[PDB]
RNA sequence: AAGUUAAGGGAGUGAAGACGAUCAGAUACCGUCGUAAUCUUAACCAUAAACUAUGCCGACUAGGUGUUGGAUGAAGUGCUUCCUUCAGUACCUUAUGAGAAAUCAAAGUCUUUGGGUUCU
RNA sequence: UCUGGUGCCAGCAGCCGCGGUAAUUCCAGCUCCAAUAGCGUAUAUUAAAAUUGUUGCAGUUAAAACGCUCGUAGUUGAAU
């Protein structure tokens, strides 16, 4: 028995022979700009990456978590 | 046992920097060699053990210009009778041949196969957690929970996968061509993948991801 | 793969359109 | 659509404001007085505020007042006895019949008045289920030419 | 995300909170200094009340009006 | 024709959701699917949704959690009494342990659990798990 | 900052071809009247920046490839590969590497790069059998299954996608200890670029 | 099994269309399913053009066109070779 | 469409038929001719692979290329293109959608089975 | 795939099939299997049959969308 991930984009949990889902980790930065050991990560389920949406989603998740002023 | 190495989950899973195959599982990592199913389910050691099998052996024909080239292809199902289940099939020109092969292929395919309870947190799970829809070809399989006192009440071949899965008991109703025990086969299996795909209520809250052993473990190969 | 294309690595290493202006007035 | 195809959304929508617009200064008694001069004059209501609405520039009678056109017009007395698409129905059923009656070999003709007078005994059949039409009102395909008063 | 749209004008009629395409003007003749109120997408022809002469030609849009004239949108 | 615009509310809602475009527009809105979201909202299934009035029969947009797999209207409104409730749950839901049948009742609409704790099943209406 | 700012803009990573496609609306800026789509190149550059903090998270820098299929791609994937810990796959994609544990090449990674998703669009595939992120130069008219990460910029030019890979390289370089950020550079540009 | 998406031919949004007969067999077909040849040649080959134009006058006197615009029917578009078999995956492809 | 009835028409084609060929035979394919029919009018008949072999109404779900008919806004030159939009109409790709598969943007949103309805 | 007899005959066989000289299928012996003071056979019926389908079928190509439209009974009907 174990919990499996859920997507961070669609909340979807991620079976195990996904094969298509990925994680995706985002280095921190300090005050005069270089990467810090800790880091951040994300969760994206096969199934959004294969239709393409996957980079739209990542913007998404990314401009929640502050890691950019993108959003659209 | 001596096999060497080839992919890095391989190398992992050698040295045993590797825990447990949930591990691999929950990072939906693909398993190449049987050799790692074989560390996790060796006959000592263990708690529970891999018993094998082989349901269906059938002939097959290619009917060329001279005569039929009859090969065999044959299923096995990989049980651990604790939420772990496979299913194999391997085509060759001689039986023995496609039953390794299945073998092989069958540890492969292991899946977990998540077993809910169904009157108490205090009883172990005996059954799965849902109505579980399998479809493979024109065969559908439904799985539906039972009461605890219960067998597997299936065809022989639901029974001996359920069996295998370490489904105590459970409803089974089939529709379309079961003759056809090869999609037979592959419905019920894929049923029991999708049993840990749902988004049961209880897997709401938000849990974070733990690192994943490629990176986790990156500086061990590293050297290498 | 022998040295006969080491020396060559060497040797091989040694306005504007209208709506950019407004584009690029326009970003900062 | 009733008969053929094409959904066809082509339509007018109200705007949000249901009260009167703002710069409108005009009073109620005077758009009613205007309304039955007009009906008067002989228009059928659909048309009468379409000339209120361009000539007039008064648009949504029922802003200006707090009722429906046909309402003042029923309200007056002077509303015919016959509503609009009922009537409309009837003088096209008449004018293709008529027509008909001389070629006799419009066979598409034909199949336009049938779903014509189709259309015509439902919508009697409901105005006759509201109190608004005689209960005896048949519309009989003979005399039609004249019904139309 | 469709509450806060924005650039729904484009949109065609009955977008999320359907709103007409036409308005009201008043047309200022030049030379005949008259006051009236006239509908964008109108169907009839007009006639000034200081000068008679006609204004809009109605079409099956919004009108071609005359060669001059200052119109102005009489929404408040 | 429309028909019944709570059977085109969830199905629209489980197509969106099934895209899990995080939030989706319902055109027709009712009373009745209000009170039907609504309890899908305090059954946690959703999230905050809000309704848009015009002067035509409003729309809704709700937030979607990605969280719902199926939610579906049952046509014809059949008339359940409290006995067979038992009977019919384990033909529609998924598992007793979670998922709701929603009822209309001569108290209100609710689920078949309430429905049970306060007796008096009514007609049946949908369900979403 | 301002300086680095100026030094893309001279280069024509900006202008993308026509096919604007659907997915890539926020990533362009318009379509020139002439009829050839331009990119915010602020969006670029902010993608670059998060794409380089992408990869400086691989801790076994060796662990990312960078894969090309064009002949002006390969002298830069090349290079930034050899600047930075990655290794690069020139030329040719053998389309097994990725899936097949028998062949000699496999080198399955953590991390793909890719230069163009419609050429390279078999590596794109076979990430997507083994958990690879893949990060993509894409175009205006660029497919985007399969990626997660997408810069928006120009994979025709030779000029583009030396300087894209340029600026990928230098800002990887600033996101390890390697430089400070006040530095000016001293290795050239043009020396990522086909001869 | 239906082999082809279009039927063979190329009728949309119509009932009947009228049929012409092949400029080959004679047979009625479809107009919208006949395979139609608007050839453009010259009366004559190259060596008689040259004849020609030594044997008249005026220096720049141009040889005439044919205009033929044939139409055939489907087996003998095939018999003559205007169309071939092609292949499952080529059938789709048009131009 | 064929066919039937009655008037008219009657060029060409042409079930029947008569010849001439081919063939072992050829009552067929091929060639010459040719009656009915084909055409019009007035009536019947009510059937076709009358076929997208896909009933009708409604909702939702994706990109692109066109094209037909309107409407909106802007710009090459009072004139024309582009943008948006409605309604048709096809096509291409895509499906962690379906299907036994061929294939299908509906034949999808179906054992996670119930929008309404008719026929078989 | 034990042993004799028969050899497309006799016969067996619900169905697929077996029988023309090695018959794992007939006729016998031995052995074995299942049920067991019970065990076969025939007919009917129920489940199997989601092959009558309200739950719950199928209708492009397997059987099956009326040639098409109108239309009464019937069935179903926006929001408030």
């Amino acid at each position: 028995i174990y919990i499996p991930r859920k997507c961070s984009a669609t909340s979807r949990l991620i079976p195990a022979k996904e094969h298509g889902a990925v994680q995706i980790n985002v280095g921190m930065v300090d005050a005069n700009g270089v990467y810090n050991g800790k880091t951040e990560t994300f969760a994206i389920s096969g199934h959004v990456r294969q239709n393409g949406e996957s980079d739209a989603c990542l913007n998404r998740l990314m401009y929640e978590k502050k890691l950019l002023s993108f959003q659209n | 046992k001596n096999w060497v190495p080839v992919t890095k989950l391989g190398r992992l899973v050698k040295e045993g920097k590797i825990v447990s195959i949930e591990e691999i599982y929950l990072h939906s990592l693909p398993i190449k060699e049987y050799q790692i199913i074989d560390y996790f389910f060796q006959p000592n050691e263990c708690s529970h053990p891999l018993k094998d099998d082989v349901v269906k052996i059938m002939p097959v024909q290619k009917q060329t210009r001279a005569g039929q080239r009859t090969r065999f292809k044959a299923f096995v199902a990989i049980g651990d009778g604790n939420g772990h289940c496979g299913l194999g099939v391997k085509c060759a020109k001689e039986v023995a041949t496609a039953i390794r092969g299945a073998i092989i292929s069958a540890k492969l395919s292991l899946i977990p196969v998540r077993r809910g309870y169904w009157g108490n947190k205090i009883g172990d799970p005996h059954t799965v957690p849902m109505k579980v829809s399998g479809k493979c070809g024109s065969v559908r399989i439904r799985l539906v929970p039972a009461p605890r006192g219960t067998q597997i009440v299936g065809a022989p071949t639901t029974k001996k996968m359920l069996n295998f899965a370490g489904i105590k008991d459970c409803f089974s109703s089939s529709c379309g061509k079961t003759k056809t025990k090869g999609n037979f086969l592959r419905a019920i299996f894929n049923a029991l993948s999708k049993t840990y795909g749902y988004l049961t209520p209880d897997l709401w809250k938000v849990t974070n991801f733990d690192k994943s052993p490629y990176e986790e473990w990156s500086d061990f190969l590293e050297t290498y | 793969s022998l040295k006969l294309q080491e020396e060559e690595r060497e040797r091989r290493l040694d306005y504007v359109e209208p709506d950019t202006l407004r584009m690029i007035k326009s970003l900062g | 659509r009733m008969y053929g195809k094409g959904k066809g959304i082509s339509s007018s929508t109200l705007p949000y404001k249901r009260k009167q617009p703002s710069w409108l200064k005009q009073k109620p008694s005077e758009i009613e007085d205007a309304i039955i001069k007009l009906a008067k004059k002989g228009q059928t209501p659909s048309q009468i505020g379409a000339t209120l609405r361009d000539n007039y520039g008064i648009p949504q009678v029922k802003s200006v007042t707090g009722n429906k056109i046909l309402r003042i017009l029923r309200a007056q007395g002077i509303a015919t006895t016959i509503p609009e698409d009922l009537y409309f129905l009837i003088k096209k059923a008449v004018s293709m019949r008529k027509h008909l009656e001389k070629n006799k070999k419009d066979k598409d003709c034909k199949f336009r008045l049938i779903l014509t007078e189709s259309k015509i005994h439902r919508i009697s059949r409901y105005y006759k289920r509201k109190k608004l039409l005689p209960s005896n009102w048949k519309y009989q395909s003979s005399t039609a030419s004249a019904l139309i008063a | 995300n469709p509450d806060p749209v924005e650039e729904s004008k484009k949109h065609k009629l009955k977008r999320l909170i359907p709103t007409p395409n036409s308005y009201f003007m008043d047309v200022k003749c030049p030379g005949c200094l008259q006051i009236t109120t006239l509908f964008s997408h109108a169907q009839n022809v007009v006639l000034c009340g200081s000068c008679n002469i006609m204004l809009c030609q109605p079409t099956g849009g919004k009108c071609k009006l005359t060669e001059g004239c200052s119109f102005r949108k009489k929404i408040e | 024709v429309r028909m019944s615009v709570l059977a085109d509310c969830l199905k629209t809602i489980n197509n969106a959701e099934k895209r899990g475009r995080r939030q989706v527009l319902i055109r027709p809105s009712s009373k009745v699917v209000i009170k039907f979201l609504q309890y899908m909202q305090k059954k946690g299934y959703i999230g905050s949704f809000e309704i848009v009035d015009d002067h035509r029969s409003g729309k809704i947009v709700v937030n979607l959690l990605g969280r719902i797999n199926k939610c579906a209207v049952i046509s014809p409104r059949y008339d359940v009494k409290l006995d067979e409730i038992e009977k019919i749950i384990t033909s529609i839901l998924p598992s007793r342990l979670f998922g709701h049948l929603i009822l209309t009742t001569p108290y209100g609409i609710m689920d078949h659990e309430e429905a049970r704790r306060k007796h008096t099943g009514g007609k049946v209406l949908g369900f979403f798990f | 900052k301002e300086e680095s700012i100026a030094k893309m803009l001279i280069c024509k990573v900006h202008i993308g071809t026509k096919n604007l496609e659907n997915k890539m609306k926020r990533y362009v800026y318009t379509r020139a009247k002439d009829g050839v789509h331009i990119i915010n190149l602020a969006k670029t550059y902010e993608k670059l920046q998060l794409a380089a903090r992408i990869i400086v998270a691989i801790s076994n820098p060796a662990d990312v490839v960078v894969v090309s299929a064009r002949p002006f791609g390969s002298r830069a994937v090349l290079k930034f590969a050899q600047y930075t810990g990655a290794q690069a796959i020139a030329g040719r994609w053998t389309p097994g590497m990725l899936t097949n544990q028998i062949i000699q090449k496999f080198t399955e990674p953590r991390l793909l790069i890719v230069t163009d998703p419609r050429t390279d669009a078999q590596s794109v595939k076979e990430s997507a059998y083994a958990n690879i992120p893949v990060i993509a130069l894409c175009d205006s008219d660029s497919p985007l299954e399969h990626v997660d990460i997408a810069i928006p910029c120009n994979n025709k030019g030779k000029e583009s996608i030396a300087l894209m890979y340029w600026l990928l390289a230098q800002e990887v370089l600033y996101l390890k200890g390697v430089i400070p950020r006040s530095e000016p550079w001293n290795v050239m540009v043009d020396m990522f670029l086909w001869r | 099994p239906k082999k082809r998406r279009n039927g063979g031919r190329s009728k949309h949004n119509r009932g009947h269309v009228n049929p012409l007969r092949c400029s080959n067999c004679g047979r009625c077909v479809p107009k919208d399913k006949a395979i139609k040849r608007f050839n453009i040649r010259n009366i004559v080959d190259t060596s008689a053009q040259r004849d020609i134009k030594e044997a008249s006058v005026y220096s720049t006197f141009q040889l005439p066109k044919l205009y033929i615009k044939q139409c055939y029917c489907v087996s003998c578009a095939i018999h003559s070779r205007f169309v071939r078999v092609r292949s499952r995956e080529q059938r789709r492809v048009r131009k």
